[PDB]
């Protein structure tokens, strides 16, 4: 009783972790492609100052 | 001596209504009541991921 309560939860625990871990890898990406097109965008604007 | 020679077959009785048959009544309660902490917890857990992205 002790032992299968422990694993099970154990595993409930590493299914946060992992599903979390996930939805953050996704966040990290998109938010990189947006930072990434600013940059771009304010470079071709900026190689044009006088 | 005759007394006591079935104060044994008592006791084997006792102890299994007395000892054996609660403990494994709790060992099957905490089983059944795990999966449901298990199943709350991977149900909460893809909603904070969800919830996340």
């Amino acid at each position: 009783g002790e032992k299968v309560k422990q694993v099970l939860l154990a595993q409930a625990e590493a299914e946060k972790i992992r599903k979390i871990g996930e939805a953050e890898a996704a966040v990290i990406e998109a938010m990189g492609k947006a930072e990434a097109e600013r940059m771009k965008l304010k470079a071709e604007a900026y190689q044009k100052y006088g | 001596v005759a007394v006591q020679e079935q104060e044994i077959a008592r006791r084997e009785k006792e102890l299994e209504a007395r000892v054996r048959k609660p403990a494994e009544a709790e060992r099957y309660k905490l089983e059944r009541l795990a999966e449901a902490e298990k199943s709350q917890l991977i149900m909460q857990a893809e909603a904070e991921a969800a919830s996340v992205r």
